[PDB]
């Protein structure tokens, strides 16, 4: 038997398509918004410590998974 | 065109469009066949600079990039820029146009971003010597009359702003980034930098913004005043000069965030200081949100002068334009104690002078009497209120009051408000008092505690100068037991005091909010009061209000209906300020509760503003979130469900209305379009959500202030006879109310129509009745705003409680808040020494035309409007002095402002 | 470079969101509501066949039955049921019948047709509170008309007047009569009624008198309006074709256009515009003084009027410093406003012939001369002279 | 040209996304027809329509 | 979808239920008919010299 519900889906679907349009609508004001952004975040914290952030974390590159299994 | 030889020099120059001869040739063969030959080549430079002009003529691009095409080559081949350094510096002066018509001239991709790069460090390299600015500047103001020089000097400008935001984005700084090679540090660039600044504010305007705000220093603001100060006498006027300042600072709203903005309007302050008016320094003092700044106009003015002079006068003037009532505490006082006038003085610094100008107008307008007079059942209750709600502002109503039987047949709660509505008669009015005492000794606590709420709505009219204020009276009241009686006078307190935080007033709200154990539902105004006073000025965000809302919760969570009301007043509180207000949603979120989450959500849109357009994108999130939630399941609790829902939807909208009035004010139109399909989603979405929205349109479209008021109050009104909450019907007359009998034609009939036509219940029907005679002024009496006036880039302050009551299921009990609606803009008269009493002439223009200023400047042709009348609404928003066809000259600026003029006559 | 900026951060970021906005909310509608409404809607597609043979109606009979007269040749009393009442509708409106057996199954139309179409625009204007100078008086004359009632009735009260009903633009040809209703519409954020007189009339017969009708009736649904009917010169006294096929169709025509302009009432709330090239092109008597007040003669800007034209133009071009604004008008005598717009073109077009980036003295000289020699007379002086 | 050149060509994108905006709206308008006392006329209704009488 | 049709759009039909068929962009009318007719555009400005 295989998977005869995908209702919820539709719920998934339709909340992708509304935050990530927005984000891409944004991107003109975002420039001078990133500005304004970086000195609160010296006041007060990244995201939970005022350390891990002596670059942009500690790489300029990131971490990516990928799985080149096809048996 | 072609080959045509050494003739004359008109065919030397046909002759190297095709092939150069004395340039690309001789020179480059010269380089790398001597190194004693460039003393010949500096010779040979000048005799290339005049080619070079006489080919600058020619459109087409092929006929001039070929032909040079070798020297781009030999940068860095043969010259090589270090074989006998300042010569082949110096020999890079024909080099860079040649560049630049491969760049901008031939459009080819591949080579456009190659020749970026090389052309920034050409440049840098070369402005040490200073030649290479020389070189842009030849362009900026032409040699040559075509095309090409109109776009070359403009393509080095870019390159710079290219390089300096990439030293933002990368963390290693200078030329130790990859983007160009380039800095925009050193003694290389940023002297190129310096002359570049210098000539282009003078001629153009092209790189100057994008430097300024790069930067994000104060210090690059600074270099900006030296360069206008010198221009604003011998090169363009005073007039000129003063609309350069306000363009900047207007246009550049939403294009400085909060922070970035501060470290500006500091700079702008100054170059209004030094400049003539005086009232532009002050105007702006109110942005920072600096008392000190304020006190500064006000002292350097005063001081170093001991005469009433022209002065003392304009001081009185600047304070007297905020209806905050702020600049009218720091402005009376002074003028006490160095004792010029105190007669003149005092009073057109406090409201007391809009108070005898208001009669001029009145005498006109007469008093109309339309109003019912009903008897029995809630007819009753209805009619009583209508009477106040009609004669708004200074008005006469008085024979009809002096009958007190129609007032002494209402009960309940209901006969508190009456005592109210009867205050509001004599609104803006030193009189009002007297109607009022006679109620408030007699009878049953009800009607003593609507006395209190009357003679606050009176006191708007004098609580300055030092003379009559409201703690005198009121303070008796709250020291009595009861809870009405106390509520009352604590509430009307701050209305008579305003944005004020007198010292006095706001020490009787002090030790008090923090007893909210003891269930009262009616306790609301205690902190509703210290709202009101506390915007006007930078706001405390004071700790006592926030922790008072958590007290409820632990005594009673029983009964939400006094903990939504709450949850609203300290939003408000915070209103007036951005920077402060990101710490305190932490405050709120650190307590976790279903409850306390109700408040997190609304005290959010006031932390994110000006930088809203972010808040935009949150306030969908907000609508998503049920829905997203519910989906993923799918494959006492009672009151804190119902708080928890219903911010939400109150939020979406206040976040709206917060953002639209202090950043954009031309964006308003678009932002109208945001909100009516909004509405329709919330109101579609949740039947419990549509309760919400419906209230929230009328006061959606007055905090905006809209340009068009014709089709937004009309449209929904047809709708919403179906919907109900026939409060949908009070809420767009609030802002119909406006200029009469533009957008209140249409409005009269159909409100008056739904009421009367059909009842079908006796509680719906109360609200439809209200609502007509609410919206009217007797011959234009006055307008309403939810505005400031003296900026559109404000916000109110004495508006507050008519802001409040959308939130709201329908209530006796809200009447008796209703009947406060202080703040209304004065007339826009011309004033004498000797006091003049009406306006000679305005320019009106019902939208402005300039996209430089969207403030409320117009053209000077405008539409030519007479005297003694209050400022329009529609069709003359904007309003500006007219005054250049006339040979007669005002002193004070107007630009829709609240403020009123002063005209000089030779 | 600052404030075309400004533009786009209001306009991208608002705008943007709108479309975005839109197109989820499509898919959210349907989601609170799962029966009732659902029910009631799939019935509806049970009773109404596929395809619908439109209808127009006539008239109502009440007693659940009403005539109709169709695109199909014969009339039909059809029944009046099922999702439709007999208060939705009204007389003269567009219904919506069922094929097989005619039935009036609802309305999704109500004045819904390709005239109305044509007739409705969601245009800007071109002009927006006279943007281009010259005729500064006219338009304070159309407004007291047209604009002033819309936006002030109560003023005409104080009065004791009844307000005015409608303008005539007429006169010459050049002077932008057809542009200042175009600024007037936009001043007062009105509803804009681009229909031409000329695009009710066709060889085939007996369609005309529809459309005539149409007109007055969408109007009344949308008021406050403005109506510009533009050019009703050509269904004017005049005749289609002196053989045959189209003896009737101006006479029906124009004669019905009269009936439903007073029909309504004496209104100051629905006003008309009739541009027209002169009364010399139309019927004597039109409908006919004391209603439909005020007549606005056109003639050439004067010296003044030509100047303001003019100083709007010269500006948006390159410099200006060459030739003094005052030698431009010396050399130019006096004509309409076309000709002097005429002139700037011409003068750009002379400096494209140059290859210049700069309007020289050379190219204004030229082009002023070029005009004159259309457009020209000289027994004006020759009688004299 | 780059003070004009860029933001023209910004200008013409919203003016575009301005009439995509317009069609993606017109195609759902408001529902439907459906009254709750015509919906009492459509026991009637289906006999009516189905038989030989109009 | 009648997000796939279009105002103004031409479209083709049965003549049973007249129910649609796809799409067309041909717009057929007597003057798009005379483009047909007239051809290409001809000749130069030098044999038409002088
Ligand atoms: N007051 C004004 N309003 C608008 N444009 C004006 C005004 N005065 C003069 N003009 C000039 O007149 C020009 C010609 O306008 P236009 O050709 O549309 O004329 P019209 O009288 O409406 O014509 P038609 O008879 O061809 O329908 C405008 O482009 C403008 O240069
Ligand atoms: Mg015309």
């Amino acid at each position: 038997p295989r998977m005869y519900e995908e209702a919820s889906g539709k719920e998934v679907e339709k909340v992708a398509t509304a935050v990530l349009s927005t984000t891409a609508r944004a991107k003109a004001r975002a420039k001078k918004t990133k500005k304004e952004k970086g000195p609160n975040e010296e006041e007060k914290k990244k995201e939970h410590e005022e350390k891990e952030k002596e670059r942009e974390t500690n790489k300029k590159g990131i971490k990516e998974t990928k799985e080149n299994d096809e048996e | 065109m072609v080959d045509e030889s050494d003739k004359k020099q008109q065919t030397i120059d046909e002759q190297s469009q095709i092939s150069p001869e004395k340039q690309t040739p001789n020179k480059k063969d010269k380089k790398k066949e001597e190194e004693e030959q460039l003393s010949e080549e500096d010779a040979k430079l000048k005799t290339d600079l005049e080619l070079l002009v006489e080919r600058l003529k020619e459109d087409d691009s092929s006929l001039y990039e070929a032909s040079l095409n070798a020297l781009k080559e030999s940068i860095k081949n043969s010259t090589s820029s270090m074989t006998a350094v300042p010569k082949p510096l110096k020999f890079l002066r024909p080099t860079y146009p040649d560049l630049c018509s491969i760049y901008d001239k031939w459009t080819d991709p591949n080579l456009k971003s190659s020749l970026a790069d090389v052309l920034s460090i050409l440049a840098m390299t070369y402005s040490e010597n200073g030649k290479h600015d020389s070189l842009r500047y030849r362009l900026l103001s032409d040699v040559s009359d075509f095309e090409g020089w109109g776009h070359e000097y403009i393509r080095h400008l870019a390159l710079e702003i290219g390089e300096v935001y990439n030293d933002q984005v990368e963390k290693d700084a200078e030329d130790e980034t990859s983007s160009d090679g380039s800095k925009s540090d050193g003694s290389a660039a940023t002297s190129g930098f310096e002359f570049s600044k210098e000539d282009t504010l003078r001629l153009c305007l092209d790189i100057v913004p994008y430097f300024l705000k790069h930067n994000g220093e104060e210090d690059a603001v600074d270099l900006l005043l030296e360069i206008e100060s010198i221009d604003k006498l011998p090169q363009f006027v005073d007039e000129n000069t003063f609309q350069r300042v306000c363009q900047y600072m207007v246009a550049c709203v939403p294009l400085l965030p909060p922070p970035e903005d501060v470290a500006f309007l500091k700079t702008a302050y100054s170059i209004y200081l030094s400049q003539n008016e005086l009232t532009d320094a002050i105007a702006l003092a109110v942005r920072l949100g600096e008392e000190d700044m304020i006190r500064s106009v006000f002292d350097a003015t005063s001081d170093p002068v001991m005469h009433k002079q022209l002065a003392y006068i304009l001081a009185a003037q600047k304070t007297s334009f905020e209806y905050e009532g702020v600049q009218d505490i720091i402005g009376n006082g002074k003028l006490s104690e160095h004792f010029l006038y105190l007669a003149k003085e005092l009073n057109l610094t406090g409201p007391k002078v809009p108070e005898d100008i208001y009669k001029s107008h009145l005498d006109n307008s007469k008093s109309v009497f339309s109003s019912a007079g009903l008897d029995s059942a809630q007819q009753n209750l209805a009619s009583s209120f209508v009477n106040g709600f009609l004669n708004l502002g200074y008005c006469n109503d008085k024979l009809i009051v002096d009958n007190d039987n129609w007032v002494y047949k209402t009960k309940g709660d209901g006969m508190t408000s009456a005592v109210a509505s009867i205050g509001s008669i004599y609104q803006w009015n030193l009189d009002g008092l007297q109607q009022l005492d006679k109620y408030l000794y007699v009878d049953e606590p009800e009607v003593k505690a609507g006395a209190l709420l009357g003679i606050g709505i009176s006191a708007s009219g004098v609580h300055d100068g030092e003379v009559e204020p409201a703690l005198l009276l009121l303070q008796d009241y709250v020291t009595n037991p009861d809870t009405k009686i106390s509520s009352a006078a604590i509430l009307g307190l701050g209305i008579a005091f305003a944005g004020s935080k007198n010292d006095e007033v706001l020490g009787l709200l002090l030790p008090i909010a923090a007893s909210t154990d003891l269930p009262i539902e009616t306790a609301a105004m205690a902190s509703l009061a210290l709202a009101h006073v506390f915007v006007g000025t930078c706001n405390g965000d004071i700790t006592t209000s926030i922790m008072d809302n958590f007290l409820e919760r632990t005594a009673i969570e029983l009964k939400t209906d006094w903990v939504r009301f709450l949850a609203l007043a300290l939003g408000i509180l915070y209103m007036g300020q951005g920077e402060q207000v990101d710490d305190v949603l932490e405050t709120i979120s650190a307590i976790e509760h279903p409850m306390t989450s109700a408040i997190e959500v609304l005290v959010g849109s006031c932390a994110y503003t000006g930088t809203g357009d972010v808040l935009l994108i949150q306030d969908l999130l907000h609508r998503l979130t049920p829905k997203n939630v519910k989906g993923e399941e799918d494959a006492e609790i009672k009151s804190e469900e119902k708080k928890g829902k219903s911010s939400d939807k109150d939020a979406t909208t206040d976040g709206k209305n917060d953002d639209e009035e202090e950043e954009k004010e031309a964006g308003i139109v678009d932002e109208l379009a945001y909100a009516v399909l909004g509405i329709a989603l919330i109101a579609l979405g949740e039947d419990i959500g549509k309760e919400m929205s419906l209230r929230h349109f009328g006061h959606l479209m007055h905090y905006g202030n809209e340009h068009i008021r014709r089709m937004v109050p009309l449209a929904m009104g047809i709708v919403s006879v179906s919907d109900p909450q026939m409060k949908v019907f009070d809420t767009l007359t609030r802002f119909s109310h406006d200029a009469d009998l533009e957008v209140s034609m249409n409005s009269i009939f159909a409100m008056g129509l739904c009421g009367a036509g059909t009842n079908n219940a006796r509680l719906a029907q109360l609200l439809r009745q209200l609502a007509s005679y609410y919206s009217r002024e007797q011959d234009a009496l006055f307008i309403t705003r939810l505005a400031q006036g003296l900026l559109h880039l404000g916000k109110g302050t004495m508006t507050m409680d008519v802001f409040n009551d959308a939130h709201v299921l329908n209530k006796v009990t809200l009447a008796s808040i209703l009947t406060t609606a202080v703040g209304l803009v004065s007339p826009s008269f011309m004033l004498k020494h000797h006091q003049l009493f009406y306006m000679l002439n305005a320019g009106i223009r019902p939208k402005f035309i300039l996209a430089l200023n969207d403030e409320g400047e117009p053209i000077k042709v405008n539409v030519r409007v007479g005297q003694a009348v209050e400022t329009v609404g529609q069709a003359g928003r904007p309003k500006k002095i007219t005054g250049w066809i006339t040979q007669s000259t005002p002193v004070l600026l107007n630009h829709g402002e609240r403020a009123e003029l002063e005209t000089d006559e030779y | 470079t600052r404030c075309k900026l400004k533009l786009l951060r209001m306009e991208r970021i608002k705008d943007h969101l709108l479309l975005e906005e839109e197109f989820v909310s499509n898919s959210e509608i349907l989601k609170p509501f799962e029966k009732k409404q659902e029910e009631e809607k799939k019935q509806l597609e049970e009773i109404r066949g596929n395809p619908l043979s439109i209808g127009t109606l006539e008239e109502i009979i009440d007693d659940d039955h009403a005539i109709v007269t169709s695109p199909t040749m014969p009339d039909y009393y059809v029944s009046i049921l099922s999702f439709v009442d007999k208060e939705l509708l009204e007389p003269g409106c567009s219904v919506l019948l069922h094929h097989k057996t005619m039935s009036i199954v609802g309305v999704l139309q109500d004045d819904a047709d390709p005239m109305v179409s044509v007739m409705k625009m969601d245009k800007s204007p071109t002009e927006s509170y006279s943007d281009i100078g010259g005729l500064e008086s006219q338009i304070q004359e159309i407004k007291e008309s047209v604009e002033l009632p819309l936006t002030h009735p109560e003023l005409y009260e104080e009065m004791g007047i009844k307000p005015p009903k409608g303008v005539i633009l007429y006169g010459a040809p050049g002077t932008g009569k057809t542009l200042l209703a175009k600024a007037v519409a936009n001043q007062t954020s009105a509803t804009f009624l681009r229909i031409v007189g000329s695009e009710l009339i066709q060889k085939y017969l007996g369609d005309g008198p529809r459309l005539c009708r149409q007109i007055f009736k969408v109007a009344g649904e949308n008021a406050p309006s403005i109506v510009f009917i533009d050019e009703i010169d050509a269904i004017g006294t005049k005749r289609y074709d002196s053989n045959s096929g189209g003896e009737r169709e101006i006479q029906r025509t124009m004669l019905e256009l009269l009936n439903q302009l007073d029909g309504f009432d004496d209104r100051g709330d629905v006003k008309v515009i009739m541009a027209t090239n002169k009364i010399e092109t139309l019927d004597p008597a039109l409908i006919r003084p004391g209603r439909i007040d005020r007549k606005i003669l056109f003639e050439n800007p004067d010296l003044s009027t030509k100047k303001k034209i003019l100083g709007i133009h010269t500006s948006k071009m390159n410099l200006s410093e060459d030739v003094n604004l005052e030698t431009l008008v010396t050399t130019k005598d006096d004509l309409s406003g076309a000709d002097i717009q005429a002139m700037c073109t011409e003068a750009g077009l002379l400096a494209l012939r140059e290859r210049r980036m700069q309007v020289t003295a050379e190219d204004f000289k030229q082009a002023k001369e070029r005009v004159m020699k259309n457009k020209v007379e000289e027994n004006l002086e020759g009688l004299y002279l | 040209a780059a003070p004009y050149a860029a933001k023209l060509k910004q200008t013409e994108n919203d003016l575009k996304d301005i009439e995509a905006r317009i069609k993606e709206k017109a195609g759902v308008k408001e529902s439907d027809t459906g009254l709750a006392p015509s919906h009492l006329w459509d026991i009637m209704g289906d006999r009516q329509r189905l038989g030989e009488e109009h | 979808n009648v997000k796939d049709l279009k105002a103004s759009q031409r479209v083709c039909l049965r003549s049973d239920s007249y129910m649609l068929h796809k799409v067309l962009e041909n717009k057929a009318d007597p003057l798009v008919s005379l483009m047909m007719v007239e051809k290409v555009p001809d000749s130069t400005y030098d044999m038409v010299g002088g």
